[PDB]
């Protein structure tokens, strides 16, 4: 298998600095280019930088040239992006991608992405409120995550991921307090209530908050 | 730099229709260097087409592309409900490696009525003093659902927020949730809380209600 | 006597097609070149020919400097000699093209010369007339020459390796007459074929080519 796994995103102050790490698995990075692409909230894809590890050649978009620095570390099959003098405009998901420079000549494999949020605000951790099973042969269940700052790396899975049919997770919304909130809901047979203990697992990496909470009437 | 311009910024077409996305470069591009990517809600992009016209492995053969010089095109020969995505051209030739602006594909479908749920706030949430009341609409089309919140028949306004998920990638329906917010010192005054839903798939507005406080 | 180019050979009365010997300007090193004495008033020094694919063109920087092939058929005369000539006086460049269906086209440039080796034999072209397109399929302003070792192009790629030849490649521009040769029914959809975009588009590989130079006094 071929994977790229980037890591090290988070919340940081303006003017701060951060170092994204893209670990490559199943291939030797020396035989391909590594490129970084970012996507600001609601915007298109912007190409950030790329490196030829067999040669050290580096390329940058004008937007970041002389602030960021891409590098590669072949003894760990890993590529880095040092970010300096960060701004609000640097808030995006960042993806590392393998670029095949022979005949496919395209970015065939991509990483999952990592969130960078550049914001002068406290990383308030979430509180999680269960929404009781409420009425058709079926019931809606839900799990409400509210009042947390540093959106993006907030994940809500059900029964440790064993339940996914009919799980809807909604986009987070910014409240007038400036804190984010989101709802996750699932639909289940009415006859399944009590026969199954539905629990929502919530994890919010910027505040290192993991809480698993049971939902029942 | 090379500017990549995509001519439709979005399009909406029915299941079966044929759609085309035109990407135009400001400079001659060697056609081996042009690629097309698909991205779906909360996913990394994926390669569809390389070398202006070569279908990437495992991509459905309904996708195709053509072009040379300045002008390139992406075709979906018969649009399927899972083709709901944003599509990007890119040039991989002259640094910096500009993407196109993207194109969003929306899929037209026959109407479906929303299944409506209402949730009372649990006591867990009446601690910390803020009562949030949730109304939920499942699997409807088109997107233009209207909620209203009524409390003892008093029409509420300004204290609600809507969130709408993406199209279901097998059914092309939406879901929406509305959240009412009140202080505990307000939630406990009034008795009857109601969510009223109006949508094109309903001959008359649905209502769901509970009573507490 | 010595002759520097085929136009002098012609003015001496050797008015017949053949291989002749030419002498480097201000030197005694000799080169052998094909002179076309019958087309267009003669005096044309052929600098490149393609006909049948009998000769490989994926050569090194040194080979394109010196020249390679056989002057009787497919060959490259060499950047050094062409650089030494075309910096002495004004030369025109005529390019003659054939496709597999039997059509003819040409481009004429009213000034051609190559920079020196320290400027990577950069091409300079001016004016354009003829029928093989109304835009120059060689990018302007002209690029450095590039080969499978000498990557002097504007691509972040290596154009000479993706398009398999030595050319003034750009990134990677609309032409490459030194590309792969594809025979009678394989020449379509070939991105690395003998390319001249403004006549037959991309992916079409030409049948035959001839690049040749003559003084603009002639
Ligand atoms: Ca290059």
């Amino acid at each position: 298998e071929v994977q790229l796994v980037e890591s090290g995103g988070g919340c940081v102050q303006p003017g701060g600095s951060l170092r994204l790490s893209c670990a490559a698995s199943g291939f030797t990075i020396s035989d391909y280019w590594i490129h970084w692409v970012r996507q600001a909230p609601g915007k298109g894809l912007e190409w950030v930088a790329g490196i030829t590890p067999a040669g050290g050649y580096t390329y940058y978009a004008d937007s970041v040239k002389g602030r960021f620095t891409i590098s590669a570390d072949t003894s760990k099959n890993t590529a880095y992006l040092q970010m300096n003098s960060l701004r609000a405009e640097d808030t995006a998901v960042y993806y590392c991608a393998r670029f095949v420079f022979f005949l496919p000549y395209a970015m065939d494999y991509w990483g999952q992405g990592t969130c960078v949020t550049v914001s002068s605000a406290s990383t308030k951790g979430p509180s999680v409120c269960p929404l009781a099973p409420s009425s058709g042969g079926t019931a809606c269940l839900g799990c409400l995550v509210k009042d947390y700052f540093c959106e993006c790396p907030v994940t809500v899975s059900w029964n440790s991921g064993a339940l996914t049919s009919g799980v809807h997770t909604f986009p987070a919304v910014l409240q007038s307090s400036g804190l984010y909130s989101l709802s996750s809901v699932v639909t289940v047979p009415s006859s399944s209530l009590g026969t199954q203990t539905y629990i929502c697992n919530v994890n919010h990496k910027p505040s290192n908050t993991k809480v698993d909470k049971k939902v029942e009437p | 730099d090379i500017q990549m311009t995509q001519s439709p910024s979005s399009l909406s077409a029915s299941v079966g229709d044929r759609v085309t996305i035109t990407c135009r470069a400001s400079q001659f591009l060697s056609s081996f260097g042009v690629a097309w990517y698909q991205q779906k809600c909360g996913k990394a992009p994926k390669l569809l087409i390389y070398g202006a016209s070569s279908l990437y492995s495992g991509v459905p053969s309904r996708f195709s592309g053509s072009g040379s010089g300045t002008d390139f095109t992406l075709t979906i020969s018969s649009l399927q409900c899972e083709d709901f995505a944003t599509y990007y051209c890119q040039q991989g030739l002259l640094s910096p490696l500009t993407f196109g602006q993207g194109t969003k594909v929306e899929i037209k479908r026959t109407v479906a009525a929303p299944s409506v749920c209402i949730f009372p706030p649990s006591d867990e949430c009446l601690k910390s003093g803020t009562a949030s009341v949730v109304c939920l609409l499942n699997n409807f089309y088109p997107r233009e659902a209207k909620v209203q919140w009524k409390v003892d028949n008093a029409l509420q306004s300004g204290n609600s927020q809507e969130s709408v998920t993406c199209q279901d990638s097998k059914d092309c329906t939406y879901s929406l949730s509305s959240t009412l917010t009140l202080s505990k010192a307000d939630y406990e005054k009034h008795k009857v809380y109601a969510c009223e839903v109006t949508h094109q798939g309903l001959s008359s507005p649905v209502t769901k209600s509970f009573n507490r406080g | 006597i010595s002759f520097r180019d085929c136009a002098e050979v012609f003015k001496s009365g050797h008015t017949t097609n053949g291989i002749y010997t030419l002498t480097f300007p201000n030197s005694t090193e000799e080169i052998k070149a094909y002179c076309d004495m019958e087309a267009g008033g003669g005096g044309w020094t052929i600098i490149q020919r393609r006909e049948d694919g009998s000769v490989d063109f994926q050569r090194t920087w040194k080979e394109y400097k010196v020249g390679f092939g056989n002057p009787s058929g497919e060959y490259w005369l060499g950047n050094e000699f062409v650089s030494q000539l075309t910096n002495q006086q004004r030369y025109v460049l005529k390019i003659h093209l054939k496709d597999w269906e039997g059509n003819e086209a040409y481009s004429l440039y009213e000034h051609f010369y190559l920079s020196s080796e320290e400027l990577n034999y950069r091409i300079h072209l001016k004016g354009l007339t003829g029928t093989a397109g109304k835009i120059s399929s060689i990018s302007q302003p002209g690029n450095d020459f590039s080969t499978k070792d000498g990557d002097n192009d504007k691509c972040i790629c290596k154009c000479s390796q993706m398009l398999t030849g030595g050319w003034w490649f750009d990134a990677c521009g609309p032409s490459n007459l030194n590309g792969m040769y594809y025979p009678q029914r394989q020449n379509t959809n070939k991105f690395n074929g003998i390319k001249w975009y403004y006549w037959k588009g991309s992916g079409y590989s030409l049948k035959a080519t001839t690049m040749m130079i003559r003084p603009a006094d002639f």
